[PDB]
């Protein structure tokens, strides 16, 4: 629901990029971090529950 | 192929809108089943105007019936005719107005209008061209007057260029039918000045004795009331159904006729007239049925055109005849009566020519004035509306259901300025 | 290579286009399905067809004409009826509801859904031709498509074309017979578009017809049919010269150079006038002399207008059948020598003679007499004023009051038309009072 | 209901009604099933 | 753009350390997001354009069409991060000819499939940060036998961490790189 | 919704009004147009020429 | 060009009427008009 | 005016297949209309066609 | 001496080929069980059939036509119906799994077990004929065996045989119209798979032909059986000229060398005149300048898109019947003095024509009518871009949250082909505004 909830400032520097407050960034390396310490069969799941996303260890 | 939808409120209308039904059935040919049985094709060659087409040779009539109680529509379902009428266009209540215009237009009328404005709704879609609407009702019921009203506001709303017509059996000079005619009538009437682009006021009194002085007939009973009432209607609408040599639809007799938009109120006839027996007398030519049309007596509403002045006459004579014999016949009724007549408006008669008369006739005629005569039948409903209204008589009704008396004064200045213009517009001259 | 095509606007101009198409075929022999009769095929390269139909494929004619109404019926009952199979399905355009007797719904609301679609037709047509004489507008003033969606169509004909000859036969209110009320304001309003999109205008009365169907034809009791039957006779002795060979013959353009002095005098008088029925045509002299005069009667005119109290500007005499030019010298010489009528001082040489070698042909269970002699007068005069301060006093006494203007109004069109529609026809009223003297 | 025939059904009827059925609608009497239909 | 200028040594043309670089750049954004942070990797500002479908988010270099970014030097250097998703992007070059051809190298391409207009080439650059040195004119010799002369627009499509895009004349190795093109990793 | 200028299917699949005055369904128009060709059958060409 | 001079309000003074003609057969058709009408013949009082 | 020799006018088309393509259906994107509204045009609307069609200012 | 062998794929393909050849044999003079009629004859002569047709020896014409479809019943109708007899039964290859409006499922599932058995057949076909001269392939974009399954086929062939000319007729969805979900996925993937594998792909619209057959051929109540006659119309007047001798002899090899200016722009648009009714018909001329100006309006065009938002690149005139030339020639220099019709700048000489004598047979049955004329069109031009602008919006939308695509991830389809897809149309459309410009 909330993967794509990022924020489109365009050129323009992310000032409060020190607190983490952004969802639809840190859904991304919590995906990323599920694969990766995951197992063989984790992307099949993934892929079940979210459909936008992409395997980061291929 | 211009539709018109027909709707009938009421006692008054579902009878009048039945008998209307059946002689238009009559004349295409529909059998009482719903098929066709027709002679020549012409019956059925604009039936797209009255009858919407069912799987197989069904014609079911484009009609909305509406009554607050089961009642009359139960007489006419268990009638001769009623079995064209589809069942889901009989929209109706359960408690039924006892004549009360504040019980048919603002508590019983009001939980109906949603069912009946969806009826009519889909009715209206199924068009395919769809020129206007038609409702019959009466100025001295409950749901006819009320209900009606309501119906029209709602459907001018809805649809605001179509045409409207309604055929408002009007109250009665000579007795009563009603105690509370008055006030039904002025809370009407109100209505219809401001929602109406032609309005026939019909008297049954006028009717009565066009029934049995130039008819005879001893008991007239309602169903030739209402059927004279039908001829007229069929007389207004068949340029539509029927080609002629000259033909006028209901948007060119409205604009032929209605000089400002306040005057719309107008008186039918019919005049093909025959006593029993007296037709082997009868000449049966275009002068005489003009004749027959421009007499004072052939009125169907109680007021008199020598007493007042017309305005704007339609005349529509369906059949074969000569535009040599028309039109002279229309110029010397004018040259001869130019005293009722404006000076104003040069020629103030519209003619149209159809070419199918009655099965049974020879040729037909119908009579529309638009004379400001019309002006006497305001002043006896507000006559008696003022001698009802300063002592409150029957008022608990219509203030208990939840309404003011500020709507019978807004009603009655609405009427009695309808009845200034009328008479201004008679008395003005022109240089 | 004389093609000129016809529109039929209104339920007048779809009867008349009735009561001229067949005249058309019978003239050119063809019955009403396209085709020529059975084993009676032209021969002789007879070229006269080409004018009003079009060889399509096999011996089929189709007609150069354009049947517009903004209803059905009519068109429909022409559509569905003996000339079923004769006219293109595509050029008998009919609308849905019509314009009410309104120029405002023929000119704003309901004109501007067919304009287009007729004059894409008028467009195939006129590509069929290899040269096109002009256009023949058929319409009454009336009330609604023939006045507001007529004017749409000249209005848009003007600019699309205007090289060729532009000729309107308008069916003008009689002076006191009508079939409407609001007929002043419709022709009031289309004074202007007549006045300028048009370049002859040849205007009857139904009145004036009547009393010619009732005094010389014998019949009592006349309808629409013997009218157009006049109508489509007129026309067929205008167009004849295009059609058949002759004798010395006007066209199109030689008419109109010969017949109006001034752009803005384009509103001749049409008379037709061998018109008798047969039983007193056992009785009667139809010489030229005679039917001469019987067109310079005043009696014998389709408008109710007096032209003894006008004077002619210039005469146009269309002859039909055995014809001499000298005895026409002879008609023309007593009609300069009588001094009822008056000709107009800048006009000395006032007749245009134009013979054609094809008598006209009577339509069975019609009421005209198969004359061997025919002629029609195409006459320009200051007599049309009278039908003018007619029109204007009608719609002065209409408009003092301010009636029926709330339909027109709430329709689209602005107030200000009306009197600028009346100041246009008060312009040319002067225009026409001042050139008579 | 019972088994719909139609060709009985616009055969019963007038014939002007019946034309205007064939002219608005081409599948009242949509028979191509009828070479393989086998009464 | 970018003639009358002296190109010889190197041209950058995106450098996400500063005010507004992103003024000639034309921004289309569809279902994605262009922004700078701080990366954990070189503790420096980076651009990003990471969004799905990524043929609709993407920058062209160029802020308008029918203006053409005339660059003559051959080399095309872009410091990119691998975020293991899908890389495109796309360079249109003038050939001798009036031609205009596009390359077209993408991540997710297993086929060069040379087209009249179009090259679509794949690539397969490694975890982290990559250098994509892209030579231009061995490539415009080799697909369509032409020669180099002059770019006209730059595309970088879609889910990439952007640093640095410039061009240079030779192959330019790391140790006589300057300072600023140099891409530094701090522990 | 039919179409603005085209004859419709129930208009064009008829039958003409009798063109008799002593039949009841006549019109003006097939009593004047038409009364001299009552049992009118129209003929249909076929377009001729090949290439 | 342009001027100061051409900053003066010059208005545009005054555009005639120009009244109908009202032609002379006006007489005749009010005449003609109701030398044929009566009062009250044919319908009664 | 139009009748004289001097007045030649660059609109007002010489064949049908330049009258259907000056109009404005849009045949990608307007929805199963008919021969009345695929050839709608200009003059129809009321656009700002450079045409004189009426005298009136 | 010249053949061609006709693949109809799918459903609308096998539907397709069931009126081109029902077409085939009516205008040849076969029977529909195969033989010719022995009292009668119509075949012989002015005929070439055999470039369509096989003679097995005794009389029977055998058609060299492959109809395949994964799913029994649309087989089964035409191994049943009125042409049971007419192909031989291994031509009519049928699958047991439908390919489920899925180009997953129709490119890398069961349309992989039975694409040997059609090669095999095709080769059968190719070893018959003496010297082939190309294929038509007849399908349709929406999905499933049309986009799937034809374009594998069609990838087997390039690879198997090369050199040859494989004409592609697509049935292209309609930009609003549309009878499935998965249509723009389809349509992308097979787009980009046919991309360099079709030498041209003929583009016919579903909502076109039903605004054609509501317009010009009267029908309130078009249906597939009347849009598979107009494209049977339409092949045939592509294909009469291997069977037909005419003045200008058009073969298929023409049609990738006169309409493919680049090998990525091979979409020419269809578009067939007169499709006129037989209710007007023989009620107008039908010349050659006037089926070539109907041919050339933007409302008669059998795609969904008007060509008045583009240049024409190319437009291939295959007129059929007693057409001149000369004719030709003046119509086609009418056309080329319009400045509205705009081409591009690179190309001054923009048609290529073929003329045949042979005028087009009717169908009994049929609605269309029995014309001499008829011109057919296939125009190249830069419009189809806002089509290819309008389905990628389509494809945006469903795939900027992946919808559907688990389908054909889990039938053998990797994520990334969607986006190579999207990719090599997106630039297509760069292709065509860089030609355009
Ligand atoms: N001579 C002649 N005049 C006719 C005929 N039909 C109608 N008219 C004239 O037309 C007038 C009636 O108005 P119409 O012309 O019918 O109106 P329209 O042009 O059909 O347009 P609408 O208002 O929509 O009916 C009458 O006053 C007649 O003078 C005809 O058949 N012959
Ligand atoms: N012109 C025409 N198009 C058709 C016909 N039948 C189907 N189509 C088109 O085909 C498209 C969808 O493909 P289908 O034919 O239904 O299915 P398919 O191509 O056989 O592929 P499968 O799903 O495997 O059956 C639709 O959008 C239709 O427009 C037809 O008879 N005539
Ligand atoms: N002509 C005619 N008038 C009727 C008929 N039925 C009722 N009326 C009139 O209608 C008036 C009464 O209205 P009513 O029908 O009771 O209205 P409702 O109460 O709203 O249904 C009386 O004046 C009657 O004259 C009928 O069948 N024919
Ligand atoms: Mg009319």
């Amino acid at each position: 629901t909330f993967k794509n909830n990022n924020l489109n400032s365009g050129d323009s520097i992310d000032y409060g990029q020190q607190r983490r407050e952004n969802i639809g960034d840190l859904i991304h390396e919590v995906l990323v971090a599920f694969e990766k310490k995951g197992g063989d069969d984790a992307f099949i799941n993934i892929k079940y529950m979210v459909p936008t996303h992409e395997s980061s260890v291929l | 192929m211009r539709e018109i939808v027909h709707m009938q409120a009421g006692q008054c209308g579902n009878q009048i809108g039945a008998k209307f039904w059946e002689v238009i059935s009559d004349e295409h040919g529909i059998d009482p089943t719903g098929t066709y049985h027709g002679d020549s094709d012409l019956q059925l060659e604009r039936i797209n105007v009255y009858y919407n087409e069912a799987t197989g040779g069904k014609y079911v009539p484009r009609a909305v019936l509406v009554d607050l109680e089961p009642g009359t529509m139960d007489s006419v379902r268990s009638g001769p005719f009623g079995q064209i009428f589809r069942p889901d266009n009989f929209v109706f209540g359960q408690s039924g107005a006892g004549n009360n215009w504040a019980k048919g237009h603002y508590t019983e009328g009001a939980e109906l209008v949603d069912s009946v404005l969806d009826v009519v709704r889909k009715e209206a879609e199924s068009c395919d061209c769809l020129q206007g609407f038609q409702l019959t009702h009466s100025l001295g019921g409950g749901t006819g007057s009320g209900m009606g009203t309501l119906l029209i506001s709602k459907i001018r709303e809805e649809y605001p260029d179509r045409i409207m017509n309604t055929f408002s059996v009007v109250p009665s000079p000579k007795v009563s039918d009603t105690v509370v005619e008055p006030y039904n009538a002025t809370l009407s009437v109100h209505q219809l000045v401001e929602n109406t682009d032609e309005t026939y006021c019909i008297d049954n009194e006028a009717l009565y004795d066009i029934c049995f002085r130039t008819l005879k007939l001893t008991t007239p009973t309602y169903g030739d009331l209402n059927h004279l009432v039908s001829a007229t209607m069929s007389g207004v609408t068949t340029c539509l159904r029927f080609p002629g040599q000259l033909n006028a639809d209901l948007r060119k007799l409205a604009v032929n006729m209605v000089p400002f938009p306040r005057l719309h109120f107008f008186m039918p006839g019919f005049a093909p007239l025959t006593s029993r027996g007296s037709q082997q007398y009868r000449a049966l030519t275009v002068p005489e049925l003009t004749q027959q049309m421009f007499d004072a007596k052939n009125m169907m509403a109680a007021c008199d055109p020598r007493h007042g002045r017309y305005l704007t006459v339609a005349a529509i004579f369906r059949g074969r005849m000569s535009m040599k014999e028309v039109d002279e016949q229309m110029l010397n009724v004018q040259n001869k009566n130019s005293s009722y007549f404006v000076e104003w408006i040069p020629n103030n008669v519209k003619t149209a020519v159809c070419d199918i008369p009655p099965r049974g006739l020879k040729m037909s005629a119908t009579f529309i004035g638009n004379s400001t005569a019309i002006q006497e039948l305001f002043k006896r409903i507000s006559e008696q509306f003022t001698a009802m209204f300063r002592r409150k008589a029957f008022l608990h009704w219509y203030t208990g259901e939840g309404m003011d008396e500020m709507e019978f004064t807004e009603a009655e200045s609405n009427m009695n300025d309808l009845v200034s213009e009328y008479q201004q517009y008679q008395d003005a001259t022109a240089e | 290579m004389r093609e000129c095509i016809s529109i039929h606007v209104g339920q007048a101009g779809v009867q008349i286009g009735n009561a001229c198409w067949e005249l058309y075929c019978l003239e050119h022999g063809i019955q009403p399905d396209g085709q020529m009769p059975s084993d009676k095929t032209i021969g002789g390269g007879d070229d006269s067809f080409n004018t009003f139909f079009s060889e399509t494929g096999a011996g089929k004619h189709v007609p150069r004409a354009v049947f517009v109404d903004l209803e059905p019926t009519v068109v429909d009952e022409v559509r569905t009826g003996t000339y079923r199979q004769l006219f293109h399905p595509e050029q008998l355009i009919t609308g849905k509801e019509d314009a009410a007797n309104n120029y405002a719904r023929g000119h704003y609301t309901i004109g501007k859904e067919i304009v287009d679609l007729v004059l894409d037709r008028i467009r195939k047509l006129a590509d069929q031709c290899t040269g096109l004489q002009g256009f023949l507008i058929f319409h009454s003033f009336g009330g609604g498509t023939g006045s507001g969606f007529a004017s749409l169509l000249m209005e848009r004909l003007s600019v699309d074309y205007g090289k060729k000859s532009k000729l309107e036969f308008a069916i003008y209110p009689a002076p006191q017979i009508s079939t409407a009320v609001v007929e002043p304001y419709n022709t009031i309003l289309t004074t202007h578009t007549t006045l300028e999109h048009s370049d002859c205008a040849f205007m009857v009365d139904n009145e004036a017809i009547y009393d010619i169907c009732r005094r010389n034809l014998d019949i009592e009791r006349p309808t629409y049919t013997n009218l157009n039957r006049l109508i489509a006779q007129i026309v067929s002795s205008i167009t004849a010269s295009l059609r058949f060979d002759g004798a010395l013959n006007v066209d199109l353009t030689e008419f109109q150079t010969n017949l109006v002095p001034y752009p803005r005098i384009h509103f001749p008088l049409a008379t037709y006038a061998p018109v008798i029925s047969a039983e007193k045509a056992y009785h009667e002299q139809l010489s030229v002399a005679e039917i001469t005069n019987a067109c310079f009667e005043p009696a014998n005119q389709m408008v109710k207008c007096d032209p003894r109290h006008g004077k002619y500007m210039a005469c146009c005499m269309l002859y039909r059948g055995d014809v001499v030019p000298k005895d026409v010298n002879a008609a023309i010489a007593t009609i300069k020598t009588k001094r009822t009528i008056q000709f107009v001082d800048w006009c000395p040489t006032g007749f245009k003679v134009g013979i054609n070698y094809q008598p006209p042909t009577v339509v069975p269970g019609g009421d005209l007499a198969k004359v061997q002699r025919a002629v029609c007068m195409l006459s320009n005069t200051t007599a049309i004023a009278e039908a003018w301060a007619r029109l204007d006093h009608k719609f002065d006494l209409m408009y003092a009051k301010r009636a029926f203007v709330h339909w027109y109004v709430g329709e689209g069109m602005e107030e200000g038309e009306f009197s600028e529609a009346r100041e246009d026809l008060a312009a040319l009223e002067k225009d026409y009072e001042e050139v008579g003297v | 209901g019972p088994t719909l025939d139609t060709t009985h059904e616009l055969r019963s009827l007038h014939p002007y009604v019946a034309r205007s059925i064939k002219a608005r609608d081409v599948f009242f009497d949509d028979h191509t099933h009828d070479a393989k239909k086998h009464v | 753009m970018f003639k009358n200028t002296f190109q010889s040594g190197f041209l950058s043309i995106l450098y996400s350390i500063g005010s507004k670089p992103l003024q000639i750049w034309d921004k289309k954004v569809r279902n994605g997001h262009i922004k700078r942070i701080t990366d954990n990797d070189i503790q420096s500002l980076v651009l990003e354009i990471v969004g799905t479908n990524v043929s609709t988010t993407l920058i062209e270099c160029p802020a308008d069409a029918r203006k053409t970014l005339g660059i003559k030097l051959p080399f095309l250097v872009m410091i990119i991060k691998n975020l293991k998703k899908y890389f495109t992007f796309e360079v249109q070059v003038l050939d001798d000819k009036n031609v205009r051809r596009r390359f077209r190298a993408s991540n997710y391409q297993s086929t060069t499939r040379v087209k009249p207009f179009i090259c679509t080439m794949p690539m397969r650059l490694d975890d982290g940060w990559n250098q994509i040195q892209f030579n231009l004119s061995d490539f415009t010799r080799r697909a369509y036998g032409t020669n180099y002369i002059e770019t006209i627009r730059v595309n970088i499509h879609a889910n990439c961490r952007i640093r640095r895009v410039y061009f240079s004349d030779r192959l330019y190795s790391e140790d006589e790189l300057p300072a600023e093109f140099k891409l530094y990793l701090p522990i | 919704r039919l179409p603005v200028g085209e004859p419709t299917a129930h208009m064009s699949a008829t039958q003409g009004p009798d063109a008799n005055l002593m039949k009841f369904y006549s019109t003006s128009y097939a009593t004047s147009f038409g009364v001299k060709h009552e049992p009118f059958v129209p003929r249909t060409t076929k377009h001729v020429g090949t290439g | 060009q342009e001027s100061i001079y051409n900053l003066i309000p010059q208005e545009e003074v005054k555009q005639e009427k120009q009244a109908r003609y009202t032609s002379k057969f006006r007489g005749n058709v009010k005449v003609e008009e109701k030398t044929k009408k009566t009062s009250s013949k044919t319908m009664g009082p | 005016s139009r009748r004289e020799v001097y007045h030649h006018d660059p609109k007002a088309p010489r064949d049908s297949l330049d009258f259907i393509l000056k109009a404005n259906y849009d045949h990608h994107g307007e929805l199963l209309k008919n021969r009345s509204e695929t050839l709608m045009q200009p003059e129809t609307l009321g656009a700002n066609h450079g045409r004189i069609l009426k005298n009136r200012v």
